[PDB]
């Protein structure tokens, strides 16, 4: 309806309240533009390479490394690990995974699947059981999500300008 | 009839006092070419950079600093402050927080010409002074008066200043 | 279409499609093509006259 | 080595005969036309064909001089190009 | 199809003579010799009057700024400059080419926005189908014609009559500048 | 629109001045605009050239020139472009008013009524004078011009 | 895709294409289609211009940041006659 965070104009279509974090902002009609199943998908799979990113940036610099590391501030150690080589495998790694997801993808959107987007069905110990726990959940998530996106984003840049200790 | 700022030229056709501060001032006739809804809204959004682009020039030659705006190490003439802030980068900042809110403006210039119904330049940022639409009208006819005063304005203080060249 | 008159044949096989022949005879039932056509423009075969049905044929000129 | 490329300082070569060609193969082509749309209406066109009227075929010859103009009058009269819609096509 | 002799392109110069019964700068029927206006009934590849009309209107206004540049520019009259630009060129026909791209490239790319924005239903035009589209009328200024018929036709008459003369002189001088001696007692 | 219901005919003898029968040949009302407009641009014209040829100051100005010879060095100075465009503006909006007007209905404009008027000093004899006026500066302007550009100067 | 699973995009009787051409693009409007085509007109231009143009090309100078950007020119033809397609259609 006429939106929140915007309640001088009215979300656009996709946006009625249907999934997690729906807070009403897209002023552009950026979703109803294009697909909003595929929005959603790309956002969390940006906000959870950010929190990866984060936390592993924050332990990298802390001091957390592995059997054979270089030992390398966290803003080197891209080159460090590209030119020690692991970086490209785990790049197969992850390229394994998103070929999977090529395929998720296309079957969620098609609708051979009734997939909701960034849903692998990773569900170890039944943290989502009930309805409640699966919006209340993906509403962390999703919060989650768009706050690492801005943590590492502020920490990279922050990184790359001074190139000091952890903060 | 004739046009009220211009008794002797006909009422332009599109300007019909809907919009607050009309006058039937168009000789050239731009309206009826353009929407009028973005011709109002970039008009608001002219005078309203202009209102607080005199403050700031005023402001910054009198003598006032941001924080830490002393080690920005313009003259102090504003005069230069543009060329001393777009070196040190500050400025992109400023461009990105325009940019930032000029998303927003896109949606709602967009929203109000589609059929929002937003008149153009609200933005729901009111200081809680929608209570009553009479003073909402008045607010309004006062935010244009003073935007065509203040265009013009802005532009004499800054030609002023260049002729100066202090 | 009428005896004596100007008709353009809308057969696809003719010779003479999308061409005019003078109408000479039209015959009484019988016959599937009763239209009896006329033409100035000999075919290979060396004949310039044929039969054609009613819906085969548009005037063009009456008589 | 004579160069046709359209250059006007070697016009002779090519571009002036080529006029001098068009305008007269133009009036052959008109000569000839002319004739015949006048022996098509005659009471016997085969026979006209064969032998032809002297008398109105140097008459024809002789209008085609100004053929541009004559040619350019049928095509806005619009009895040059005679509709397709009846001329004899075989089937598709 | 509207026709020819409802479009404002009569010229009493055609029919200045005893009998020509012009008046008012009009001659009672236009002037076409090869009737090209009338050239659609042959076939419909050809544009119809109002694409004519729209091309020639088109052709005169370029023609008449084209000019009036080419009188300016060779008069030695220049705009301020900076050190990348310098706008002191005398020759027409090489001015562009020494003036910054900036220059130029907003030169071009803007009439080339604008004729394709104001271009809607030209190809109507060349159809012949002036459902809502005047030929010529980009609705540019179009507020200062008279309402008067007779007052509006005769300035469009004046405008049209403006743009041959000057499509004629700019290539006159165009065709002067190369092949030289084709215009006799040219300025430039 | 007609020269007989107009201001400006011969004072004494009440006759109108058109030998030639130039009334009919076009907008009357034109005629009137121009006519005064020109008269206005004399006066002024006359004026000027009479003040600078005096040497008669110019606000903030910095060269000395004879106005037979100033155009030129005024043209190369600057000033005479800013004059230029300060003409074209008001001229401009004269053409916005005037022109969607020859050969056709003036609506009520009054040939050469541009509503400059705060201080309320129209008057019928005032229009009268203003026209002879006008036309006086016309013929005098040309005799300064054409006897200037030939020497003769000063008071001439 | 076969013979049966394929939009009925055919268009001969109608003046315009009918949206479903556009495929993922299919509902975002004239304005984004125009706005996004202009920006990638003029950035794409600038692109090129700055790699041969401007500077010679060469094995030590290619950029590929430029090459990329030189293939939002095509980009930004088919979102100015997707953007006209839309304004057609209405949306
Ligand atoms: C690339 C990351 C990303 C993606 C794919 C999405 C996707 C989405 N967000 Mg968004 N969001 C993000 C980051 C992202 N978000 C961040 C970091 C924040 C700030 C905290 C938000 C805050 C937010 C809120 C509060 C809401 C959404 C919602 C949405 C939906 C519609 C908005 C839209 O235009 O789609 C995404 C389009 C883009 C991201 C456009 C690209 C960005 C521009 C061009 C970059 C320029 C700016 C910057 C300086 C760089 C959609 C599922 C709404 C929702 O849940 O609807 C169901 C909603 O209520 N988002
Ligand atoms: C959302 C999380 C977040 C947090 C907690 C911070 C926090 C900080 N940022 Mg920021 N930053 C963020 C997001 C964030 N940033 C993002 C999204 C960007 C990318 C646009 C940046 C880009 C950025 C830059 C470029 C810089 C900072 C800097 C800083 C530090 C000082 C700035 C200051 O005091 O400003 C006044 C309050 C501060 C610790 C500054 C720094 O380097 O500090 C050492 C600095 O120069 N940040
Ligand atoms: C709100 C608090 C705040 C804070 C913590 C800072 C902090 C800073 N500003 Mg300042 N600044 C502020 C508000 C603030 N600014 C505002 C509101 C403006 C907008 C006018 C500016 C505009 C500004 C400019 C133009 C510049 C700074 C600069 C600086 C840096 C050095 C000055 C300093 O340390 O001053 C003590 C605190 C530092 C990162 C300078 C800088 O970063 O130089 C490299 C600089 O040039 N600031
Ligand atoms: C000339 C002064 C002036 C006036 C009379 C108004 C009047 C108005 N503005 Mg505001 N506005 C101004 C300057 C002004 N604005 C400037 C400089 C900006 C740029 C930041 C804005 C940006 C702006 C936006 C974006 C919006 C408004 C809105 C409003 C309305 C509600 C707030 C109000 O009554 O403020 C009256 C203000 C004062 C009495 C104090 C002004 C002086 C300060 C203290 C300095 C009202 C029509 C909102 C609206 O349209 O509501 C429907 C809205 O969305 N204004
Ligand atoms: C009456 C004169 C006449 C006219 C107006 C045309 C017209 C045409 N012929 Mg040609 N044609 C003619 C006679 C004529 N033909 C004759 C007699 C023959 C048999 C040899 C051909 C065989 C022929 C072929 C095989 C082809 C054409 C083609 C064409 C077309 C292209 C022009 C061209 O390349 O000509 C080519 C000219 C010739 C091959 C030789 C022409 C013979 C002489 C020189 C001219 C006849 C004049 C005649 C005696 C005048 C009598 C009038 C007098 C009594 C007053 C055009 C429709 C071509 C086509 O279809 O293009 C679309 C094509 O493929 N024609
Ligand atoms: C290229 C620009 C151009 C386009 C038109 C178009 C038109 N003119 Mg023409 N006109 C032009 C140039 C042009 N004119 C010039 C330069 C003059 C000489 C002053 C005239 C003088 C003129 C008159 C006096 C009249 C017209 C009229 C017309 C209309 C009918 C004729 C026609 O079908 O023209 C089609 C035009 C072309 C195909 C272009 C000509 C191309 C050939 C090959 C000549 C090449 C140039 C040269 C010989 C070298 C039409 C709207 C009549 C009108 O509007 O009546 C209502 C009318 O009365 N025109
Ligand atoms: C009617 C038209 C007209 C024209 C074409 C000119 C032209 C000129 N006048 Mg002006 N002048 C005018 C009216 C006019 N004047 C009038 C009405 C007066 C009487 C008050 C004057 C009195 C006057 C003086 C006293 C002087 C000029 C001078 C000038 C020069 C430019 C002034 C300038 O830039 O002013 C601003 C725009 C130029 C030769 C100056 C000159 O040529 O000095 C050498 C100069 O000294 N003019
Ligand atoms: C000039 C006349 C013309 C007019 C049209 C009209 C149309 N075409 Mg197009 N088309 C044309 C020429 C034309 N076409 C030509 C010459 C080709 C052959 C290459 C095509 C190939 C083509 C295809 C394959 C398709 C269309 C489609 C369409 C429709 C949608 C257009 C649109 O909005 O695209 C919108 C375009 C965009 C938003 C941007 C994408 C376009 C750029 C150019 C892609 C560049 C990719 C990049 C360079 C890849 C790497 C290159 C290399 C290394 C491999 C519409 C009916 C589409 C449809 O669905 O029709 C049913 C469709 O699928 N056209
Ligand atoms: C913008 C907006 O909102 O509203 C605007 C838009 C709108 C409506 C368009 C408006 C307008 C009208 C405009 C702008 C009109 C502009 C008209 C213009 C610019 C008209 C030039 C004619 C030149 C000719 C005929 C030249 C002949 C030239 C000839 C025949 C020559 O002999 C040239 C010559 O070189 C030769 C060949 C030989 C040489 O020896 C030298 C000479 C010199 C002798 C308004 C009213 O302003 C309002
Ligand atoms: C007709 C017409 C128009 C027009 C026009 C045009 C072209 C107008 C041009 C006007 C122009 C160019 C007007 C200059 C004035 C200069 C002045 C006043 C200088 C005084 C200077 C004085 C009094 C100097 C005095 C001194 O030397 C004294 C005596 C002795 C010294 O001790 C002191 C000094 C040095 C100071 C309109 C209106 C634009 C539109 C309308 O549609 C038609």
């Amino acid at each position: 309806v006429k939106s929140q965070a915007l309640p001088f104009m009215d979300a656009p279509a996709p946006l009625d309240g249907s999934m997690a974090g729906d807070k009403g902002f897209d002023p552009l009609n950026l979703s109803g533009s294009f697909d909003i199943k595929w929005m959603r998908e790309a956002e969390l799979k940006h906000g959870r390479v950010c929190m990866l990113a984060w936390v592993g940036y924050v332990a990298v610099d802390n001091g957390f490394y592995v059997p054979f590391a270089p030992h390398v501030s966290s803003l080197a150690a891209h080159d460090a690990a590209v030119k020690a080589g692991p970086m490209l495998g785990l790049l197969l790694a992850v390229g394994a995974i998103e070929a999977i997801s090529y395929n998720a993808i296309a079957e969620m959107m098609s609708g051979e699947t009734d997939r909701r987007p960034g849903d692998f069905y990773l569900d170890p110990f039944n943290l989502c059981s009930t309805p409640e726990k699966l919006e209340s959940m993906l509403e962390k998530e999703i919060s989650h999500c768009r706050l690492a996106m801005f943590a590492f984003s502020g920490v990279v840049t922050q990184s790359a300008l001074t190139g000091g200790a952890f903060p | 009839e004739k046009s009220q700022a211009l008794p002797f030229a006909e009422r332009p056709a599109k300007l019909d006092g809907t919009l607050v501060g009309d006058v039937g001032f168009d000789p050239l006739g731009l309206s009826n070419i353009l929407p009028i809804e973005w011709m109002r809204e970039a008009e608001l959004k002219h005078g309203r950079v202009c209102m607080l682009a005199v403050v700031g020039y005023i402001v910054v030659d009198k003598g006032l600093r941001a924080p830490g705006a002393e080690k920005l190490v313009a003259a102090t003439s504003s005069f230069t402050a543009h060329d001393a802030a777009v070196q040190s980068g500050h400025m992109w900042a400023l461009l990105l927080a325009c940019g930032l809110f000029e998303i927003v403006g896109a949606g709602a210039i967009a929203s109000t010409l589609n059929g929002g119904d937003r008149k153009p330049g609200e933005f729901a940022l009111t200081g809680g002074f929608d209570r009553d639409a009479a003073k909402l009208e008045r607010f309004k006819l006062a935010e244009i008066k003073h935007s065509r005063l203040a265009m013009m304005a802005f532009s004499g203080l800054v030609t002023q200043d260049a002729l100066s060249h202090g | 279409i009428e005896r004596g008159s100007k008709v353009r044949v809308l057969r696809p096989e003719s010779y003479w499609f999308q061409e005019c022949g003078s109408v000479a005879t039209i015959a009484k039932g019988g016959d599937r093509y009763p239209v009896v056509v006329r033409f100035e423009k000999v075919n290979y075969a060396g004949v310039a006259t044929n039969n054609f049905a009613l819906d085969e044929l548009g005037e063009v000129e009456a008589p | 080595h004579l160069i046709a490329d359209g250059r006007p300082d070697h016009a002779g070569e090519f571009v002036i005969p080529a006029f001098g060609f068009l305008y007269i193969a133009g009036w052959i082509g008109w000569a000839g036309r002319s004739y015949l749309q006048f022996s098509k209406k005659t009471d016997k066109p085969n026979e006209n064909e064969i032998i032809i009227n002297v008398p109105v075929a140097l008459g024809m010859m002789s209008g085609a001089f100004l053929w541009p103009l004559a040619a350019w009058k049928e095509l806005i009269n619009g009895q040059l190009l005679v509709p397709g819609d009846e001329v004899t096509v075989s089937p598709r | 199809r509207k026709p020819l002799s409802e479009y404002v392109g009569a010229s009493q110069e055609l029919a200045a003579f005893p009998g020509g019964g012009g008046k008012e700068g009009a001659a009672p029927v236009p002037w076409d010799p090869l009737q090209l206006s009338e050239l659609w009934k042959v076939s419909a590849n050809n544009p119809d009057v109002a694409w004519l009309r729209e091309a020639e209107l088109k052709h005169g206004r370029m023609s008449m700024l084209a000019i009036t540049g080419v009188m300016v520019q060779s008069a030695g009259i220049h705009l301020p400059g900076n050190a990348d630009i310098s706008f002191a060129n005398a020759d027409w026909a090489m001015a562009p080419t020494t003036l910054p791209p900036a220059a130029w490239g907003q030169v071009l790319f803007f009439i080339g926005l604008a004729e394709g924005q104001t271009s809607a239903g030209l190809f109507d035009l060349w159809l012949g189908n002036t459902e809502k589209r005047e030929p010529g009328n980009l609705g540019w200024g179009t507020q200062f014609l008279s309402k008067d018929k007779k007052a509006a036709d005769k300035m469009r008459l004046k405008e049209l009559k403006n743009g041959r003369l000057a499509m004629l002189a700019i290539m006159g001088v165009a065709f002067n500048h190369v092949i030289p001696g084709a215009l006799p007692g040219c300025m430039y | 629109g007609s020269v007989d219901s107009m201001i400006g005919k011969y004072s004494i003898k009440g006759t109108v001045y058109d030998p030639l029968d130039l009334a009919s040949k076009y907008d009357v009302n034109w005629l009137r605009e121009a006519e005064l407009k020109h008269g206005r641009v004399c006066m002024l014209a006359v004026a000027g050239f009479l003040a600078n040829d005096a040497g008669w100051g110019l606000p903030g100005l910095d060269i000395k020139c004879s106005s037979i010879e100033a155009h030129d060095r005024m043209v190369e100075s600057g000033h005479m472009w800013a004059l230029l465009a300060v003409v074209g503006v008001c001229e401009f909006l004269h053409f916005s008013v005037v022109v969607p007007k020859l050969d056709g209905d003036w609506g009520d404009w009054e040939p050469g009524n541009y509503g400059l008027d705060p201080f309320k000093l129209d008057s019928p004899s005032r229009r009268e004078a203003e026209l002879k006026n006008g036309r006086l500066a016309m013929l005098a302007f040309s005799g300064l011009v054409t006897q200037a550009a030939l020497g003769h100067a000063a008071p001439y | 895709v076969d013979r049966s699973e394929a939009a009925d995009t055919w268009w001969g009787d109608k003046d315009y294409p009918p949206s479903i051409v556009l495929g993922i693009g299919k509902d975002v409007p004239s304005s984004i289609f125009g706005v996004t085509s202009g920006l990638a007109f003029a950035i794409g231009v600038y692109c090129v211009a700055q790699s041969n143009l401007v500077n010679i090309l060469s094995g030590s100078t290619v950029n590929g940041f430029y090459v990329a950007g030189a293939l939002l020119v095509p980009y930004s033809w088919g979102l100015h006659v997707a953007a006209w397609i839309q304004k057609q259609n209405g949306k």
